[PDB]
């Protein structure tokens, strides 16, 4: 019964402070466009332009 | 770098590309090269 049955659990244990960040969550891009005053970012390079 | 003395370092200016980038956070104080190469 509900309660008593195997379950499986996984613990997603992180530490920090003991090598510098390599770990980051997926980052989303959009279309380029040409020719119009824009705010773009390459690369964490933001500006207007 | 494509030389045309094996002798002593030549003369001559270039400059050198990045090759390996690495976020490896370690502590370094001394290193050592690695050889490939009886004793009569
Ligand atoms: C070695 O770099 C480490 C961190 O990994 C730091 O704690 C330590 O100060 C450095 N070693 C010494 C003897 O200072």
């Amino acid at each position: 019964g509900v309660g008593y049955q195997p379950y499986r659990v996984v613990v997603l244990s992180f530490e920090l402070l003991h090598a510098p960040a390599t770990v980051c969550g997926p980052k989303k891009s959009t279309n380029l466009v040409k020719n119009k005053c824009v705010n773009f970012n390459f690369n964490g390079l933001t500006g207007t332009g | 770098t494509p030389i045309n003395l094996v002798r002593d370092l030549p003369q001559g200016f270039s400059a050198l590309e990045p090759l390996v980038d690495l976020p490896i956070g370690i502590n370094i104080t001394r290193f050592q090269t690695l050889l490939a190469l009886s004793s009569s």
